[PDB]
């Protein structure tokens, strides 16, 4: 036959497209995990980009074949639904075809083969909703207090845990509203996280209120403020014979304006002047100079003040003493969810660290917080499903016995994948996981361990509950949903014909 | 063209230069040596497949049946193989022993070269450190044989010997070696290898096999006599058949009743030639090959026994015991080189019947271990295990001192060597520290055998002996890489079995360093 | 096209191994040189170890990993470059717990973060305080880069030039001591004189040409003014060019062209000044004005360079001619000097004040000499600036790598596992700095390696290192070879990092 192209088929393009999909997932496979190693990413002018992500790899990894760019499209449709869990995603989708072309050797009919994953990814949403825990356990119990304290262990704040994450876990509680329908999560913007010398760590003290780093400029302003008025300005109070004449004129009008709204304290952007900086003593009115945006943003959010109107709502604002600066601290807005940590320590280089670690120590304690239900994680979700979906298979029979038996035995890649990062044995971890839920299965009982997960630093199994490790509930359900339909789509084609 | 080969001068014989280490491939050659012998160390240790020269096919894990089979024909390897003929001499065991460790000084001994460290003080430091090993050694002995020729006793010591050689069925080898040893140990000092021998029979499996005093032959006796006291005995390696004569003798026959005249007179002639073994007092003849039909008929008629032995290791065995010497002539009157024995008898052992010479008037170091297997190949390696159980036992007559196995001493006495060549300035201490290394292969040896990781079992090692707990050596399990202690476990060693295997493993050594270079020659 | 497996670490070896063991033999006074070979037949003898690497092109991306972190580090610190580069590729050079023993990366990424806490609180232990009063102390630690040079004749007043330029520059009231050479230490060349002719001068020089010969030549209360606008036509918010076709238009254009420029030069010249500096260029309409008034016209002068004027004779910075108060004046300034010096235009704002800055006059017969005095100086003032950080100081000549690895040696006694093999490989790579200096000056390396062990065995590991010239053992209490400590721990610290960097990739891939 003479066509304008070249035209390949048979099973080799099955197998063509396995080994592409089995190369894209081996450079995403020794990152997973947060052990992961770094990699170099080389572009064409020669730069170098390192970083250990595999959702960023992803994204500037370049490979032209048909079969890669279906997985690379996925990226966008797990990034864009989720924004996490895409490596994972791309690491099951291969092992899903390099099982099903096996099966395709033993004269095992493709559609056969993809009924099979269907119906055992239904079966496998069935048995994660039923091993789900909805969201609970935040005051009274230990949920959260073990969950940011492994995540800060890596760094040197991991000295005292105890007394560090019971400030993370107070932090986090104090800022849910709810505002629509019961709803409540937690926003991006977070507690304000300061830095001080306090002679050692454990003089840092937590704020129940936002604390801005300024001064009041001349010492007659009263640094005890029981009125609730705040007033936001950003245009500045500061600035041939009348006009410098005029100016210092028409803020003799600006200063009495202001002072007759009642307002006690008062924030400026671009600045105040210095003689209306003196009008303010005789009324005691507490009034700031450069005063940054990004700061004051926060607290018109909080105070309510619009940037009758500019009038904001408090309670008592007091400046105390801190060491090298006062920090002047807002207690008791109208609506804010925010507070403000102050970090007392030796040097900057510890303060600097915490601040980098307890940032992250606030992302794990606020994404369970938000997710209505979580489950637990490092494997666990994988080692359970292998032992169900494994006896169900043979309740089915019509060919689809062997399909679902070999979607049990690919997931087994997640907790194989995670123990050779940690630098352990891969056999006898998968094995003793394995060993555990199998135990559950066979009867209810409590001596049989249940949500047992695989620890990545000590490399023994674990309780993922107590030791506070948990992942959403979305990110596993759509992993496994997305990453089969996937393996779907590449063994749908049997021919290859280019032009 | 120029340049061409340097420092080639005699018979084109290949010569190294500076830049190829002529001195670090007379190691590569010794290091290949090692590794084909280092996974046959310890009880899971590799079998090999070995084909004979006669093309047979050998499965073996033995370490002596390898290096007599596979051909070394490198020079420097044959000084490591000839070591390990030395060592089958005042000890039965440690053959492993010399093949790995004088490879791993030979190894370690590259590194020490690569630097720049000149070869003669390489020398003089396993010297010093070789003679400090010999000083500590003593200090490890951790119990000893009592000496009580007890069954218990002797069965418990054997254990260690019958492992790394047959594995599994070391509590009945332990039990049946050790019956025919106490018998011999009354004798003092004249205990050896030869007086117990091995004497295979086809049968259902090990556990059939048992032990008999005095010598065992695996052929049942051919005549009808069942015993007979008669201390003469003729053994004639000429097979019963036709008789020839050494002068002319030609036979001319032609009509067929000259056929039957002549064999009435060779039945006629035969029967003066039992007669005159029995008109010497003989009544037991030996015939090494076929027995005529006509003459296993005289020998019922006078009750002379009649012994047929097909292997010729069988009747030099006889040669050097009761004195009995074969005649190239076919049954000779000559009353003054036969043997001499007490008693003859044939006894049925395992559903077989065997003949056994045994001396009831005189007590006789001697003794048989008779084994039962069903295949010829396994009785074989079993009959290997026999000889280093024994060999272990002779060393024993010596000073009693037992070390504890499983790499606890070799651990132990590292450690105490490292922390001398510590202390002791100049340039020996870096030979001294690399001496201390070569113990830890031994370690390595059982690890990676045993599916475990090395440096793991080494670094575990290290913390038990740290803390004061002497007497541990490395657990043998594939599942199990902890370590547990060797002298409630009952593995122990022979003191002169490490002692001598040191002292000649080191000489092997310092024998390759100082050969530098390879040269041809002609009468 | 792309590598994986283990190949990739065992490539980051060679590649970083290759590019260290060039420079191996250009370390200490006793250095070997180099050839280059120019792609034109040119041939480049320096043996300077920045230079070498810089002309060398390198295909591995690790290489280039490997020159871009030491010419990150000469930023910093203008020593110890090549002894960063030996370490790195030393700590690397031991492939045998990488790839034979089979440990993964990670467990000896731990050993050398391990590593790297005992090496930093070891050098403070072995460390040795120092009077920042006394010049006489800072003179011998000056001498380490004056020595092999043509400076040394004039190195007494060579030390003088670094010492009290960088304590001017100091600011410690703000608690972290910053200093910096870039901008207030700011230095620029002075054709003609000799080498004794140089000077420190107290102030900020402007290179700005003489236009005009209408100036102030010499002034004994010059008076400045600082404004940042050019002076020009006010144009629109674009950058469209004014087009006039008609004559009658360009009177009127030209009479508003004229009007504003003589406008914002009256309220220059209101309080009398005698010069106008300008941050962006000035026109020619606006010099008639300037040189009508006999003042010195200045432009092309940076914001920072206008900072330091501020506080040197009082002045102020204003956005627009028109703004200017009476708090901008020059009160205050010794003197100003327009005159010719070596052929070319110099001004002279000098004065009795110290505005946080100062600058360097050098002189010299020829470029050629200027070149020579000017990079001699140049570090100098570094080491000033590190030793006015940390006035701490560590013993040299290798006796700082062994006094570390002898302490290495006796913690690992007491670590348990698997991590101790790797542990104490760091202590046998501090040697190679010890070993280079011997192996330069043609004694026998194994024999004075070893017997330096026993030293810091016995006695103390604060002396006893390697003398380079003659090549014994000599103690560092009677040499000159004390270094500063704020260069060794940047040394070590950028060492393990690069190491752990490149370990930590396993993989290369090539995509955008």
């Amino acid at each position: 036959l003479s066509v304008f192209g070249d035209r390949s088929t048979g099973e080799t393009i099955r197998s063509q497209n396995v080994m592409a999909a089995a190369s894209i997932a081996n450079i995403v496979k020794s990152s997973l995990g947060p052990v992961g190693l770094d990699k170099m990413l080389v572009d064409d002018i020669g730069d170098v980009t390192i970083t250990n992500d595999g959702a960023t790899i992803l994204k500037l990894l370049e490979v032209e074949h048909p079969a890669a760019k279906v997985l690379c499209e996925l990226a966008d449709l797990q990034d864009k639904e989720v924004g996490d869990g895409t490596t994972s995603v791309v690491i099951i989708a291969a092992e899903l075809l390099k099982n099903a072309d096996e099966l395709v050797k033993q004269k095992i009919h493709p559609t056969s083969v993809i009924s099979g994953y269907r119906l055992a990814c239904k079966e496998a949403v069935r048995y994660i909703n039923e091993n789900l825990i909805v969201n609970t356990d935040e005051l009274g119990r230990d949920c959260l207090i073990n969950a940011a304290k492994t995540s800060m262990s890596s760094k040197i704040i991991g000295i005292n845990g105890d007394f560090f994450a019971n400030m993370v876990v107070d932090a986090v509680l104090a800022i849910k509203y709810t505002d629509i329908r019961g709803q409540p999560r937690y926003p991006v913007n977070s507690v304000n996280i300061l830095k001080a010398h306090g002679r050692s760590q454990m003089e840092s003290m937590l704020i129940s209120g936002y604390a801005l780093n300024c001064v009041v400029g001349s010492q007659g302003m009263p640094k005890r403020i029981v009125n609730a008025k705040i007033a936001c300005l950003d245009f500045s109070l500061q600035k041939l014979d009348q006009i410098r004449q005029r100016e210092s004129d028409i803020t003799k009008e600006r200063i009495q304006k202001i002072l007759a709204t009642g307002a006690n304290v008062i924030l400026t952007t671009g600045g105040i002047d210095d003689m209306c900086l003196k009008y303010f003593v005789e009324a005691g009115a507490m009034a700031v100079r450069r005063v940054l945006k990004r700061d004051l943003k926060r607290i018109a959010k909080a105070s309510g003040a619009t940037i009758a109107a500019m009038l904001g709502q408090a309670e008592e604002v007091v400046q105390e003493r801190i060491c090298d600066d006062e920090l002047i601290l807002i207690k008791n807005t109208k609506a804010r969810t925010s507070a403000s940590i102050i970090l007392r320590g030796a040097n900057d280089f510890m303060c600097d660290e915490m601040e980098r670690s307890l940032h992250d120590a606030l992302c794990v304690v606020k994404r369970v917080l938000e997710s209505k239900s979580v489950v637990p994680g490092g494997g666990a979700v994988e080692a359970a499903l292998s032992i169900y979906l494994e006896n169900y298979a043979t309740s089915m029979g019509s060919r689809e016995q062997l399909a679902i038996a070999e979607f049990a035995r690919s997931l087994l890649v997640i907790p194989n994948t995670l123990a050779v990062n940690a630098a352990q044995d891969s056999t006898d971890l998968v094995a003793k996981l394995r060993a555990f839920h199998n135990e559950a299965q066979v009867n209810p009982e409590r001596k049989n361990l249940k949500w047992i997960g695989l620890d990545l630093s000590n490399g023994k199994p674990r309780d993922n509950k107590q030791a506070g490790v948990f992942e959403p509930t979305i990110v596993k359900v759509k992993s496994l949903k997305f990453a089969t339909e996937a393996a779907i789509t590449i063994l749908r084609i049997d021919d290859l014909i280019k032009l | 063209k120029a340049p061409g080969f340097a420092q080639m001068l005699k018979e084109g014989a290949k010569h190294f230069s500076g830049l190829e280490e002529a001195v670090y491939r007379n190691i590569q050659a010794c290091k290949e040596l090692a590794q084909t012998t280092r996974t046959a160390y310890g009880p899971n240790g590799m079998n090999k497949m070995v084909i004979n020269h006669l093309e047979k096919l050998f499965v073996t894990n033995d370490a002596a049946t390898i290096l007599r089979e596979l051909e070394v024909q490198h020079p420097a390897a044959k000084m490591i193989v000839m070591a390990s003929h030395m060592q089958e001499q005042e000890v039965g065991d440690g053959t492993n022993f010399v093949l790995v460790f004088a490879g791993a000084l030979l190894e370690l001994a590259e590194e020490l070269l690569r630097i720049g460290l000149s070869v003669s003080e390489v020398i003089e430091g396993y010297e010093i450190a070789c003679r400090k090993a010999h000083e500590i050694l003593p200090n490890l002995v951790c119990c000893s044989a009592k000496n009580l020729r007890d069954i218990d006793e002797v069965s418990s010591l054997l254990r260690t010997s019958i492992m790394s050689k047959q594995y599994g069925n070391e509590v009945f080898l332990a039990k049946l070696i050790a019956q025919a040893c106490v018998s011999i140990f009354p004798d003092s000092g004249h205990f050896n290898v030869d007086n117990i021998r091995v004497c295979k029979i086809l049968g259902s499996g090990i556990s059939s096999s048992s032990v008999l005093h005095g010598m065992v032959f695996k052929k049942e006796t051919e005549g009808d006599v069942t015993s007979v006291k008669d201390a003469k005995i003729a053994v004639y390696s000429c097979p019963f058949d036709g008789m020839i004569t050494e002068t002319k003798g030609t036979v001319l026959i032609k009509t067929a009743e000259e056929l039957m005249n002549f064999s009435k007179g060779e039945e006629n002639l035969m029967d003066a030639q039992v007669k005159a073994i029995a008109d010497t007092g003989a009544n037991v003849v030996v015939t090494g090959g076929k027995v005529a039909d006509m003459a296993l008929h005289y020998a019922n008629k006078y009750n002379i026994m009649l012994v047929r032995l097909n292997s010729k290791w069988d009747l030099r065995r006889l040669c050097k015991t009761v004195g009995a010497t074969a005649l190239p002539r076919l049954t000779p009157p000559v009353l003054e080189e036969m043997g001499h024995c007490d008693s003859v008898y044939l006894s049925e052992v395992g559903d077989t019947q065997v003949v056994v010479f045994k001396h009831e008037k005189e007590d006789g170091a001697i003794s048989t271990i008779v084994l039962r297997g069903s295949t010829d190949n396994l009785m074989d390696d079993i009959e290997r295990a026999v000889d280093d159980g024994v060999n272990t036992f002779k060393v024993l007559t010596r000073d009693k001192r037992l070390v504890p196995g499983g790499g606890a001493t070799e651990i132990e006495l590292a450690k105490q060597i490292t922390s001398y060549g510590e202390t002791c300035p100049g340039l020996e201490q870096y030979a001294i520290k690399k001496f201390a290394e070569a113990f830890e292969a031994i370690p390595r040896a059982l690890a990676e055998n045993s599916g475990v990781k090395a440096n793991e079992v080494i670094s575990k090692l290290y913390a038990v002996h740290q803390e004061g707990n002497k007497n541990v050596g490395l657990d043998i399990e594939a599942e199990v890489p902890a370590v547990k202690d060797m002298l409630e476990a009952g593995i122990l060693d022979t003191y002169l079995g490490k002692y001598w295997a040191i002292k000649l493993a080191t000489n092997a050594a310092v024998t390759v360093l100082r050969v530098d270079q390879i040269i041809m020659a002609k009468p | 096209k792309r590598e994986s497996g283990r190949k990739v670490q065992s490539g980051n070896i060679n590649a970083a191994k290759t590019i260290a063991d060039i420079i191996r033999t250009c370390l200490g006074p006793k250095s070997m040189m180099k050839m280059l070979l120019d792609p034109m037949g040119g041939i480049v003898m320096t043996n300077d170890g920045n230079a070498i690497l810089r002309e060398i092109q390198v295909q591995h991306p690790a290489a280039k990993s490997m020159i871009e972190i030491s010419r990150t580090q000469d930023e910093e610190v203008g020593d110890g470059t090549t002894s960063v580069i030996i370490l790195a590729g030393e700590m690397l050079s031991v492939a045998e717990h990488f790839l034979e023993q089979q440990m993964h990366p990670t467990v000896v990424i731990s050993a050398y973060r391990k590593a790297l806490d005992d090496m930093i609180s070891t050098l403070k232990k072995i460390s040795i305080p120092v009077d920042i009063s006394d010049s006489d102390m800072m003179l011998n630690i000056i001498n380490s880069s004056i020595t092999t040079k043509a400076i040394s004749r004039w190195s007494s007043l060579a030390c003088n030039i670094a010492l009290d330029a960088v304590k001017m520059v100091q600011f410690e009231e703000n608690g972290r001591k910053e200093i910096d050479i870039k901008k207030y230490a700011r230095v620029e060349k002075i054709p003609g004189g000799i080498i004794e002719d140089s000077c420190v001068l107290r102030g900020v020089m402007i290179n700005k040409d003489v236009t005009h010969p209408r100036m102030r030549r010499y002034i004994k209360n010059p008076r400045i003014v600082l404004l940042d606008s050019s002076l020009e036509y006010k144009k629109g918010e674009s950058q469209t060019d004014i087009e006039i076709t008609r004559e009658e238009d360009f009177t009127r254009i030209l009479q508003m062209e004229e009007e504003y420029i003589q406008q914002l030069c009256e309220d220059i010249i209101q309080l009398k000044p005698d010069v106008v500096i300008t941050e962006k260029g000035i026109s020619d309409l606006a010099q008639h004005y300037l040189m009508r008034a006999n003042i010195t016209a200045i432009r092309r002068v940076r914001k920072t360079d206008n900072n330091r004027i501020a506080r040197a004779c009082g002045a102020r910075i204003v956005s627009r001619p028109e703004e200017l108060r009476e708090d901008d004046v020059g009160t205050g300034a010794g003197l100003l000097e327009i005159k010719k010096i070596g052929d070319e235009y110099f001004t002279f704002i000098t004065d009795c004040k110290d505005p946080k800055a100062c600058t360097i006059l050098l002189r010299g017969a020829s470029k050629e000499i200027l070149s020579e005095v000017e990079r001699n100086l140049q570090d100098a003032m570094q080491v000033c600036r590190n030793v006015l950080l940390d006035p701490q100081l560590v013993p040299g000549g290798g006796a700082s790598e062994m006094a570390v690895a002898h302490a290495l040696t006796e913690k690992s006694k007491a670590m348990t596992g698997v991590e101790q093999w790797p542990y104490r490989a760091v202590a046998q790579a501090l040697e190679v700095i010890p070993r280079t200096l011997i192996q330069n000056c043609g004694a026998s390396t194994i024999r004075l390696l070893t017997s330096l062990r026993a030293k810091h065995t016995q006695e103390n590991c604060e002396t006893w290192g390697v003398n380079g010239e003659t090549g014994t053992l000599v103690d560092m209490k009677e040499l000159g070879i004390w270094e500063p400590l704020a260069v060794k721990l940047q040394t070590y610290k950028t060492a393990v990092e690069t190491a752990v960097l490149l370990l930590r990739i396993d993989d290369i891939v090539s995509g955008h």
